[PDB]
RNA sequence: GCUUGAGUCUCGUAGAGGGGGGUAGAAUUCCAGGUGUAGCGGUGAAAUGCGUAGAGAUCUGGAGGAAUACCGGUGGCGAAGGCGGCCCCCUGGACGAAGACUGACGCUCAGGUGCGAAAGCGUGGGGAGCAAACAGGAUUAGAUACCCUGGUAGUCCACGCCGUAAACGAUGUCGACUUGGAGGUUGUGCCCUUGAGGCGUGGCUUCCGGAGCUAACGCGUUAAGUCGACCGCCUGGGGAGUA
């Protein structure tokens, strides 16, 4: 979210914001509501990560 | 986990942020990672700890 | 809901054969003895055994002749929800003969080929091949 | 769920000696007991509709229980619902 | 009889009365019975974030052996009095020491 | 009469189980103000819309309603419906460890009763965001749509109606029996606690898979296997869950 990064390195070095933030929880809340509908989407994400 | 108080042991579990950690990064067991969670959350209304890096 | 014990040996009997077990328990009953009686005396179990006192425990010992087991089917005839009874001349006979069904008469707990021969008649117990 | 204090102490009203916790006599009023406590918890609330069902379960127990006794002994019958109060 | 942790925190201003609160909580609490296992001055400690505007603010711990009654009026005290910014009467699982 | 079925008692354990009251932070909308200046917003592209009465952008102080990010999970709880911030009060069930009481007090259940998502109805309240209706702007041959700018009921609370859903595991309840494997979860016994453990012994759950079953798909110790008790229900499609 914040980066000091002092000195020497005028490269962003913010890849802390794929870390979170962005499509994470933005791309989520920026549409259709969903409701009931997540519990199908997730059981996918766990259908897939079972292997 | 023991407790809220301990703002101590109870720093290692958030990010900068102050989101609490998955307990898949962690390894923390699952009896705990909830005893953790609901002693975070006592920090944070206790204003021991942020909700957010806005403060 | 245990209401029908008889079923619960016909079965422990009929599973334990068809998972080649050798041995097998229960809790007893005069009922469960007389029949285990049948079961050894005719020949499809080595024989059985009650060990205890407050709460008697029928143990049966399984027959196996080739990779088979000697009981090929053993099924229920009469039961709580539908009871039955034959006369003598109406009793009937499994497999032809081959095999047979426990009946109970009012002389005791008997085989068809029995109770033909007793000239008399009782509840068709279950069926046994 | 009522306090081992009260528990106890009916036990002791109502069986043999304290231990004889499983006297159907007892069951009976150790139910009629949390039953009527119940009350004053459901005329607040209403609403706690989940609650009601484990109240509703006391009275089929309890119901059930008073039943077999009957069969047994009558006369602890009588005694025992005269004794609690119910019936009419 | 419960227990229960519990915890204010009042307003800088009102720290001095800081001192005469638990005296009163105390003398409520004692006053029927009930035991004080714990009890921790924390002062003046600085805020995750500001609340209510503000940074910092007097802290009181006190772990308490009481009937749910003398816990019920403590709740709305800390209502009806504005220099406490934040209460949280917690848990109970027998009494605590020292800790912190 | 019996004690194993079923109950009761002691102690604990986990839990978005239920009901009530408090309370928090992040966001949105809105009101007031600082700075700032001609655009914002929206789309596929646009236009309606918003801004020189200073919008958007940024900072600050307020008000209000709604829902509770992270935790979070083939995690958990409940009979189903369904139940996610945090705290207290009230309360239901479940489970486990010891033994102790009761002594078949059980299982199922037509009728009956209770519960029962969302939408919907009645009275008052409440109303930020969303959004049937409706209005405008586009698209299109047409566009009563999908898209955009608006937006009312409703979505929120109390009280009371309604009683239905693909209300589904499309699998009734209970009981007994029948090879295994890898997990997740949650109790409990033991072990130089000498390890973040070692071996056990329960409840629950996910994935495979054996016999067996199956039209096949698949199920497979949480059965759709092997058996019993009771209940509900089916009997070609349409007509009709209608008259
Ligand atoms: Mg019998
Ligand atoms: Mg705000
Ligand atoms: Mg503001
Ligand atoms: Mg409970
Ligand atoms: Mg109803
Ligand atoms: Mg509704
Ligand atoms: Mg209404
Ligand atoms: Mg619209
Ligand atoms: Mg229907
Ligand atoms: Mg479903
Ligand atoms: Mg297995
Ligand atoms: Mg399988
Ligand atoms: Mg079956
Ligand atoms: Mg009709």
């Amino acid at each position: 979210i914040k980066v000091r990064e002092n000195e020497p390195f005028d490269v962003a070095l913010r890849r802390f914001k794929r870390s979170c933030e962005k499509a994470g929880v933005l791309a989520e809340v920026r549409r259709r509501e969903f409701y009931e509908k997540p519990t199908t989407e997730r059981k996918r994400a766990k259908a897939s990560a079972v292997k | 986990e023991i407790d809220y108080k301990d703002i101590a042991t109870l720093k290692n579990y958030i990010t900068e942020s102050g989101k609490i950690v998955p307990s898949r990064i962690t390894g923390t067991r699952a009896k705990y990672q909830r005893q953790l969670a609901r002693a975070i959350k006592r920090a944070r209304y206790l204003s021991l700890l942020p909700y957010t890096d806005r403060h | 809901s245990m209401q029908d014990p008889i079923a619960d040996m016909l079965t422990r009997i009929r599973n334990g054969q068809a998972a080649n077990k050798a041995a097998v328990t229960m809790p007893s009953s005069k009922l469960k003895v007389a029949i285990a009686n049948v079961l050894k005396e005719e020949g499809f179990i080595e024989d059985f055994k009650v060990e205890g006192d407050t709460k008697p425990e029928l143990e049966l010992t399984l027959k196996y002749f080739q990779g088979k087991a000697v009981v090929e089917s053993i099924q229920r005839v009469s039961r709580p929800g539908l009871r039955i009874y034959k006369r003598k001349d109406e009793l009937p006979k499994v497999m032809a003969g081959l095999g047979i069904a426990v009946v109970s008469t009012s002389k005791g707990v008997m085989t068809d080929r029995a109770a033909r021969q007793a000239g008399l008649g009782g509840e068709i117990i279950c069926y046994v091949a | 769920s009522l306090s081992t204090e009260a528990t106890a102490k009916i036990v002791s009203e109502f069986g043999r000696d304290a231990n004889d916790t499983g006297s159907t006599e007892v069951q009976v009023a150790l139910l009629t007991a949390q039953i009527n406590h119940l009350q004053g918890h459901f005329a607040e609330h209403k609403k706690d509709h989940h609650s009601r069902r484990g109240l509703l379960r006391m009275v089929s127990q309890r119901r059930k229980l008073l039943d077999y006794l009957k069969r047994k002994d009558v006369a602890r019958y009588t005694q025992l619902i005269e004794r609690l109060g119910l019936r009419r | 009889m419960r227990h229960y942790e519990i915890v204010f925190m009042v307003h800088p201003d009102q720290s001095e009365q800081v001192p005469g609160m638990i005296e009163r909580y105390t003398a409520a609490i004692t006053g029927a019975e009930g035991k004080i296992h714990r009890l921790e001055d924390w002062g003046r400690r600085q805020l995750a974030y500001p609340i209510n505007k503000l940074h910092k603010a007097h802290y009181v711990l006190m772990n308490v052996e009481a009937p749910q009654e003398v816990i019920d009026e403590l709740e709305t005290t800390f209502r009806f009095n504005d220099a406490v910014i934040r209460s949280m009467v917690m848990r109970t699982k027998h009494a605590v020491t020292e800790a912190s």
